């Protein structure tokens, strides 16, 4: 039984998890109140819904999720919302004061008060599951809770479980669109925990998805709900292989083996290619070749970076729906023939292809058109070093004058931790620079 | 397949409607035949369908949170012997439905939870009689019912006796007919 | 009297084995439920070669299905011929090897190899007189490429005298779909060289090319490739199951086609492969079957035989035919293509004529080729391995399971030694 | 309401296990549109070529 | 066929009886007016009414008047509702020698009339409270008369033990010490219950901030229904009252078991919990789940009775018992290698509308005879010694016919009982 | 001509007997209404062994149902075969013994054994030639144990020479569900050793282990355990009711099995027990039945036969099979397992072959083993008895019924001799 525990931390993580679990409930035929009306589905595809949802004696299904936040506004919004009766009441963990957009508050001060309860709930979830595949961590780099509490929790998870896969999806700060004034500090500090205790960290930018929504979905004023829906589509595409059967499956271990060359090079990009409005899908064939070609366009990446200035190392194409492997082979052939898409010389084959026979599930009220096939390209490219460089430059400008250091040193953090994290991210940038040099 | 009791002394018709109240009245303590027949039919359905568990049980029906009714087809064999022909368990449930053009609906629809005929007793028009008896029993038409993961065979059977084909599959693994004339959509498409 | 034990490893191996058993049951008239519904007494005369029996006219294949991922076991069990296999023969672990040779060969598959050997032995001493084993696996994965080689070594240790045939699907750059497959292939080739009597190298690109240009398949899925491979399987061992004018078992083919111990890497084939359009436009006679067997387009390995002289060849015919035609056709192939055959070997082609053709085919011929062009596939594999290992591209995953870089260098050196051995007889 | 009798404790699973002649050996067909159906049709099924 | 008489004495016992009979009416489908297995608790009249086999006796007529004016006016037999003129006023002597004698004869006549009407009498169910005056003294007198009259018949009495700290009367230790003598010589199985422990259960498990007496009485009624379900609901591994006593009571004086109901959980949390047999069996043995304010870990178990209900499979029970016996914290006496008496039933517990309990699919009532209950008696010994070193209210007792030597005799008797537990809890 | 009187005591005995009568009616084709709905003339040939004739083609079982509590009796009456038994054979008391041996033997069973015998004698003297009695009970309970021993003594006094069989369920610590059950078991063994001809020890833990491992039943119930015991019971007395190539009645088994008068405690078994998955993929032949009968995991007693030496064994085969195969299988078992058989007995296995297989079964075999490993159950029971008796743990309940403490000492000492005697012949 292939089954995975998902953790949603902070406001961004919890709000993303709302859309993710809505998508999971839609995919597995589970009502928002936890009931599964399809009586035959319980006796049929047992391994399908067992990945994300548990089961009780009354027939209800409880998601294997722990949503934790240091302030109870968003969690209470869940408890008063449509899915109030879906999640286990003890799996929604709250504090009373947030981290106040501070890494130190979320890590030491307010973190340590409920880190024990969060670990207890996670351990209770893990004991119930028999085939734990890994962990899905949702948080935000620039937040206080989603940075500090995530840093505090990832190390404890690593020292408790260990060999389990810790795949974390995070909202990386955008180069220009920033909703916080001290988010470079939080992101620099959480770089340490996302580099060591994580296994495959997926970065996401808000501006990149805003541009994707504008260009493809033809919406000029989008919001957080659309971004969360797209990230939920990405995570569902990633985890489709565990819960559904298809030719050429790719599980988490295969994913990490193929896409992570070196221990520190585990920061892939992310792009759900067939994103298009309903008014445009009628005029498109949406074949394998074109949805594979849209993957490598810089306008489709969900990190505000230019892949042309770098070199791809490993690419994981997770197709789903009506897909035959010969079309995929032709698609990689055409991509390799392209001179603009430059790979490294030490990776003769850099495409790890996974195919699933379950087509993407369309959420009612969403802006995503119904498509026969979909692909979730997930590349380990060196172009993310430029986003790291932008963040490092912002941090250097903020830290030159010691702009907000007192806020961090007044909550148990030492002033040298900023320098340590800065040096760590500089070392990561140097590693990404020295991995791309031709041999 | 065969039950070692004369079901004619209890059941009034060859296809008897067994609601939850009827099953509670016909407890296994004094009416073991009906409970054993229901459990045997459920086990046979689960074994045929390859399921790892039985979804149609007398105990599971009686203790369910919401009322359900079961149809059993039998025939006379001997003085103290009867043969089981098919199973049909249905009930009313609330469903979160989505029609064409992503129109969102939330209306109470009747579900066909289980509909099975013994593999060696299939064909010969079996099952159609039970389904018609059900529809006449609670005046429900096919246009206002729901099918739970319709099998290829039910998809054809309904195609070859109600001509109702090209069904739409809901997100909850339910397939309904294209007749969404209920209206009052909670969410605009 | 000459029973064969079948082993399936990995997803590719399990699917190829399912197709192979489907084809064999078609040939022997075996119902997908295990019953015998054959219309001829010839099929049931020597059904013991591939099937055990359960008494009530039910035959269970002597097949061992193994995969560290239980999902493939469930998929096999749910297939069209799923309930044909014995449940005890399914051996599975907790999770897949993750396309890691080190995992399956040292920890994850090494935990399960004991149970696999136990069930294989239980089947082996159940035979009246065992002939050998045949294994289906893929060299580009972790489970197949690693655990199958470990099991091959263990079996060769246990049964040094029995034959050992492997039908390995070697990776190719054109249709590559795994990043770390060169490592697995290079690590597996050493074991394949050391502990195998006859390796039938199969390539996905070659199968796709065959399906595209010969059968003219618009959308060739994995089923068609597996069916072609399974047709080769059935053709190779047809003389052990049916009478014929000139019978050749696995030992005969190994004796004929192996001049030196390490040169046992062959090229499969199939004669009656033709498109649906040209079914009535072509006559399936011995000259046509011979020409298409010795054609470079029909061969199931990506390497071009035109760049390498054949050491030995073996065309195993089936169906009623004349052996004057066959002998003169082989002589014509030997003469007209004198540059494509080694001169120091007076006769390279070995023939066998079974009297039972496949169901629906008037006559068929399976080609087996020990050409020197085999060095091309390993040349490509070694190029990819060297490019990756120059910078230790994905070596930490392998070293995290107890492997070493010296192991990789030794495997590469031995694989290049095999390439040089094949090249030695070129000119 | 009234007390409810249970039929599960009365089940005799061994009775069906002894009768080997009572085994069916017949499985239902998978849904072609379901992913298992596509897998069966493509990876395990094949098209006739001769 | 298997009849049992239930007697409710005092305010606490009578209100617990109201809860119990509401629960039984819900279980058997009997309407509150008496109109409609049931032969255990109810006697069917010729006209179709079902009357409980209960005697409600109390010197104070207030609560019985509440019953006679409430919803269950038509349920009980009017002559079975016995009242006096004035309560004992938390005085053991008033309820024993002074006011108890006024209606002891009528109470015994009603009990005899009930007993003669049933051919398969199994035992008695006396509900009362130690801390009261009526429920102590009158219960003592009535139960001694019942022991004299009947004898071999079982006498299972359920008592509300005083809490270690929570109290509603200042003379509770005196009455409890006085009734310790009678509850030890006459009762065959005495289940003492603590109000504070049920308050903790309602606060923690059920997440109730302000529980009332209704909730406590509902849990106690659930316990009694679980105990008596084997006599009226068919199931595997039936446990008779005599079988219960034989398996649970090792020595004539060691007859003070605990009580608990593990599947008590809030309604919202119930739907999200598996509530498997192993889980409920594990949480039976939780120290904070027992309904007496004592720590079972300090004492050693001597005999445990597990009365499972609902959807329960014996193999799951055996696995749960093995897991429990593997645990080091759960310690049994060495001279009881097989400490578990397991009973199973097919009837799941009924849910009272408006109650704090949810509709669990299976339930279990663990009834442990353990030495850890001596802590409560030690607490009452300390309270009685403190209150008797100065003779705070002994004059109220000696002015109602009771003699000064009764207090010393009762204290010596309870000390001897505590010493018996101390000397039996040791290993061989 | 060889009629048998069946008596069921207690809930366990009553439920086992109900399942046994259902199984027998299935074998002889008896309609649950009591009519004969068979299809062969062999069923009616010797139907008088277990059933009486009611005239109008109705066959009432020769069974006496006794329990001190009417609840189980009513449950039996309300079952699928409730109408089979004659109403006057229902002998129910007022209240159960409450797991008290003293209550079930000295008072409550004492004022009911008269009514029990008034119908046991009626059934016995209504037969042409009585072969013996069979009892079903549980040693751990009060009613079953105590009343069964009292009735055993009364019947043995009344019928000294007839064969007295008992199918007694022996308590074990692993599935213990009673606090005072070792007391009842120790008190019962005293009478079982002295007043029985053959006592088939059955244990609930072994039945659970069989249903979990062999049959792979996810959720076993008491119905499954009772069905296993019923199959064993039917197998034991199958040579009385059907023709065979080598007949063996109860007295033949007793003569061939017990070496000494008090060594009559046996481990039962059943051969064709196969899982649902393996039903079709397993060949049911005489060898397979042999190693499953002699398998340690198939014994219906907790004790493992590998911890002792077999005194005598008996395998009653049912179905058509060659005697040479059976004899060579027993010779192979004797030779391979020579360490587990006593050397002072030349041949240990008493084989018997019956022509009529069980309904739905091609062939079957019921195993009866007389091994010294049986002493393990009594050793455990004696350990528990001593542990509770060192402190007079629960003795006031037993002394209240008139039984004195001296009886417990005699029962333990006498039962300790039984353990030593089995250990005497174990090397
Ligand atoms: N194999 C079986 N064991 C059973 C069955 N019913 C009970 N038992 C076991 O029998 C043991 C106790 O035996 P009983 O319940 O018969 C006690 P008995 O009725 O003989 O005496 P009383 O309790 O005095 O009525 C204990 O191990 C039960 O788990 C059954 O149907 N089958
Ligand atoms: N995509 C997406 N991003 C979000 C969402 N909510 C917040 N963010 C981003 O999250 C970043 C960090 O802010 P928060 O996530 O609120 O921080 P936090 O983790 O809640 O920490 P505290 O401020 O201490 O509560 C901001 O820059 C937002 O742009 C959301 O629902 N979706």
């Amino acid at each position: 039984m292939r089954e995975v525990i998902s953790i949603h931390i902070g406001q961004a993580g919890v709000q993303i998890g709302n859309a993710c679990w809505e998508l999971y409930c839609l995919e597995h035929g589970i009502q928002p109140d936890g009931q599964m009306p399809s009586d035959q589905s319980l006796g049929g595809s047992d391994d399908s819904f067992s990945t994300f949802f548990s089961e009780t004696g009354s027939g209800r299904h409880v998601p294997r999720a722990v949503m934790v936040d240091l302030e109870p506004t968003v969690i209470d919004e869940i408890r008063t919302g449509t899915y109030r009766s879906l999640f286990h009441p003890e799996q929604l963990i709250t504090g009373k004061e947030d981290a106040a957009n501070n890494y130190a508050r979320g890590h030491y001060t307010i973190g340590k008060e409920i880190i024990d309860l969060t670990l207890d709930r996670i351990r209770r979830l893990a004991d119930n599951c028999t085939g734990l595949q890994g962990f899905l961590v949702f948080h935000s780099f620039g937040g206080g809770t989603g940075s500090g509490f995530t840093s505090l929790l990832m190390e404890r998870l690593s020292v408790d479980y260990g060999k389990k896969a810790k795949l974390e999806f995070s909202i990386y700060p955008a180069p220009q669109v920033s909703t916080a004034v001290v988010e470079p500090y939080n992101s620099i500090l959480t770089t340490h925990t996302t580099l060591e205790h994580s296994d495959c960290s997926f970065m996401v930018d808000n501006e990149a998805i805003y541009d994707i929504c504008r260009r493809n979905l033809d919406i000029e004023r989008p919001s957080y709900t659309n971004l969360n829906r797209l990230i939920g589509q990405i995570v569902s595409s990633i985890t489709a292989s565990l819960r559904f059967d298809g030719a050429l499956n790719v599980d988490l271990t295969e994913f990490q083996t193929n896409l992570v060359p070196y221990p520190r090079i585990h920061f892939p990009l992310a792009t759900f290619s067939p994103v298009i409005s309903a008014e445009k899908a009628y005029h498109e064939q949406l074949s394998v070749a074109e949805i594979t070609n849209m993957c490598f366009e810089p306008h489709n990446q969900m990190v505000k970076c230019d892949p042309r200035h770098g070199k791809y190392m490993a690419v994981c194409l997770l197709f789903r729906g009506d897909v035959v492997p010969k079309d995929v082979n032709a698609a990689i052939a055409t991509i390799k023939t392209k001179r603009s898409i430059q790979f490294v010389d030490w990776c003769p084959t850099g495409f790890k292809v996974g195919i699933n026979y379950q087509p993407p599930t369309v959420v009612p009220g969403g802006d995503l058109a119904k498509v026969p096939r979909a692909v979730c390209m997930l590349s380990n490219t060196t172009a993310i070093a430029e986003a790291w460089a932008r963040l490092d430059h912002k941090f250097d400008l903020m830290y030159a004058k010691r702009a907000f250091v007192h806020w961090y040193v007044g909550e148990g953090m030492e002033e040298g931790e900023f320098s340590e994290a800065r040096e760590d991210l500089a070392a990561l940038e140097k590693d990404y620079e020295e991995v791309g040099v031709d041999s | 397949m065969e039950i070692a009791f004369d079901l004619s002394t209890i059941f009034t018709d060859n296809i008897q409607r067994l609601t939850r109240t009827d099953l509670l009245k016909y407890g296994p303590k004094r009416y073991w035949a009906v409970a054993q027949s229901i459990d045997c039919l459920g086990e046979m359905s689960s074994k045929f369908h390859g399921w790892k568990r039985v979804i149609t049980m007398y105990d599971k029906i009686v203790d369910h949170d919401e009322e359900q009714t079961t149809y059993i087809m039998w025939e006379k064999v001997n003085g103290s012997k009867s043969i089981l022909k098919g199973l049909l368990r249905v009930g009313y449930k609330t469903l979160y439905l989505t029609d064409n053009e992503q129109n969102q609906y939330m209306e109470k629809a009747m579900c066909i939870l289980d509909f099975f005929v013994v593999p060696t007793e299939q064909r010969s028009g079996n099952g159609f009689k039970m389904f018609d008896e059900m529809l006449k029993a609670e005046n429900v038409t096919v246009d206002q019912c729901a099918f739970d993961k319709p099998s290829a065979a039910l998809q054809q059977f309904l195609e070859k006796y109600y001509d109702r084909k090209d069904l739409v599959w809901q997100s909850n693994k339910y397939a309904l007919c294209s007749n969404f004339f209920i209206g009052r959509h909670p969410t605009v498409p | 009297m000459r029973e064969i034990v079948h082993i399936q490893a990995g997803q590719c191996g399990n699917q190829i084995g399912s197709k192979f058993w489907e084809v064999i049951s078609d040939e022997h008239g075996i119902d997908p439920s295990g019953q015998y519904v054959g219309d001829s007494d010839l099929q049931l005369e020597r059904i013991n070669v591939y099937y055990n029996e359960a008494g009530s006219n039910k035959y269970v294949p002597r097949a061992v299905l193994v995969d560290l991922e239980p999902g493939t076991m469930d998929s096999v069990r749910s297939g069209p011929f799923g309930q044909l296999f014995r449940p005890d023969n399914y051996v599975f672990g907790q999770s897949g090897a993750g396309n890691n040779w080190a995992k399956g060969h040292y920890t994850e598959g090494a935990e399960l190899v004991d149970n696999v050997l136990d069930v294989v032995r239980k089947e082996a001493e159940s035979t009246d007189c065992l002939q050998g084993f045949q294994l289906t696996h893929s060299l580009g994965g972790g489970t197949g490429s690693g655990m199958g080689t470990l099991l091959i070594s263990k079996i060769r240790e246990e049964y040094p005298d029995r034959i050992m045939n492997t039908f390995s699907v070697v990776p190719s750059p054109k249709v590559s779909d795994t990043v770390v497959e060169p490592y697995n292939a290079t690590l597996s080739v050493h074991q394949l060289v050391e502990n195998t009597d006859s390796t039938f190298c199969i390539d996905n690109e070659a199968l796709y090319d065959i399906c595209f240009r010969t059968l003219k398949l618009t959308t060739p899925t994995y089923g068609d490739l597996n069916h072609l491979v399974s047709a080769t399987m059935s053709g190779v061992t047809t003389c052990l199951r049916f009478p014929g004018q000139l019978n050749a078992d696995l030992r005969k083919l190994a004796v004929n086609m192996v001049p030196f111990p390490r040169l046992h890497f062959f090229m499969p084939g199939f004669a009656p492969l033709t498109s649906r359009s040209n079914q009535q436009y072509r006559a399936i006679t011995v000259p046509e079957l011979t020409q298409q067997c010795f054609d470079a387009k029909n061969m199931m390995a990506a390497c071009d035989p035109r760049h390498g002289r054949y050491l030995t060849a073996a065309a195993i015919f089936r169906g009623r035919m004349s052996m004057k035609e066959v002998d003169e056709q082989m002589l014509n192939i030997q003469n007209k293509n004198s540059s494509y055959f080694v001169d120091w070997i007076p006769n390279n082609v070995k023939t066998a004529v079974c009297d039972i053709p496949p169901r629906g085919l008037k006559m068929s011929a399976t080609f087996i080729g020990n050409s020197t062009a085999i060095q091309e596939l390993f040349k490509r594999i070694s190029e990819q391995f060297t490019a990756m290992f120059r910078r230790k591209a994905f070596l930490h995953w392998y070293t995290g399971e107890g492997m070493d870089e010296m192991e990789f260098t030794e495997a590469e050196s031995n694989m290049n030694d095999l390439v040089s051995e094949y090249q030695q007889y070129q000119e």
